[PDB]
C-alpha cells in the first residue's frame, strides 16, 4: 500500500551547498499468513558474499 | 584712508556658498564599509556577516 512513489524534493539554500532528498512512504500487508512457507538452513558451499 | 580695503578679503570670497532653508541643517555620512574580520572561509562554509 503506497502513500506516494519515489519523489525528489529540493531543500533550502543555507550556504554554497546544493541539497536534495528522495522519499517514499508505504507498508506491505499480507492478509493470509497461512498461505506462505519458508525453508531454513539451506547449504552454501561457494565461498564469498554478494558484491557491495 | 589708513585702513584696509575690500581687496584684502580672501577667504570669504573663495568659500563656496549654498542656500539654507532652515535654522537647523542636516547631512549624512558613510563612515566605513565594514569591520576588520577575516575573508577566507573554506569549501562549502557559509561566510560571516558584516555591516557598514
Amino acid at each position: 500500500k503506497q502513500l506516494t512513489p519515489m519523489m525528489k524534493m529540493d531543500l533550502a539554500t543555507l550556504g554554497p551547498v546544493i541539497r536534495w532528498m528522495i522519499l517514499m512512504y508505504g507498508v506491505p500487508v499480507m492478509y493470509a499468513p497461512k498461505k506462505f512457507m519458508k525453508y531454513t538452513n539451506i547449504k552454501a558451499d561457494v565461498p564469498g558474499y554478494i558484491g557491495n | 584712508n589708513l585702513s584696509f580695503t575690500d581687496q584684502h578679503i580672501k577667504f570669504w570670497k573663495k568659500i563656496p556658498k549654498q542656500k539654507a532653508y532652515s535654522t537647523v541643517e542636516q547631512y549624512g555620512q558613510l563612515l566605513d564599509y565594514g569591520r576588520s574580520q577575516g575573508a577566507f572561509v573554506g569549501e562549502g562554509v557559509l561566510p560571516d556577516t558584516n555591516d557598514s
